[PDB]
């Protein structure tokens, strides 16, 4: 039962993923900001191309 | 003898008027948004460097 005691919460979690997922999208002309979690960003000389 | 040419003689000037007003000009004919979606003004701006930051 230890995966219905540990993924139950992982269930929840990615039910809440969707939950956040739906808000993100917005209006076409949204954010630079709010797009910048799905795609991603990092530091110096990452992006080689 | 049908069609003579005509010159006039007259100095051209390389003058030196005020030019740190003249450097700083062409930097705000480019802007540059905040935004995702952007002005299609700026996004020919944007198009035309993704090509020669290809080759370089």
């Amino acid at each position: 039962a230890e995966f219905l005691s540990l993924s139950k919460a992982r269930i929840e979690a990615y039910e809440k993923e969707l939950e956040k997922m739906k808000n993100i999208i917005p209006f076409d002309q949204m954010t630079i900001e709010d797009l910048n979690e799905v795609f991603p960003e990092t530091k110096l000389d990452k992006k080689k191309y | 003898n049908e069609n003579l040419f005509a010159s006039f003689i007259a100095p051209t000037m390389m003058g030196l008027p005020i030019v740190t007003l003249i450097i700083m000009f062409p930097s705000l004919l480019f802007p540059t948004p905040k935004r995702l979606i952007n002005n299609r003004t700026i996004s020919i701006q944007q198009w035309l460097i993704q090509l020669t930051s290809k080759q370089m």
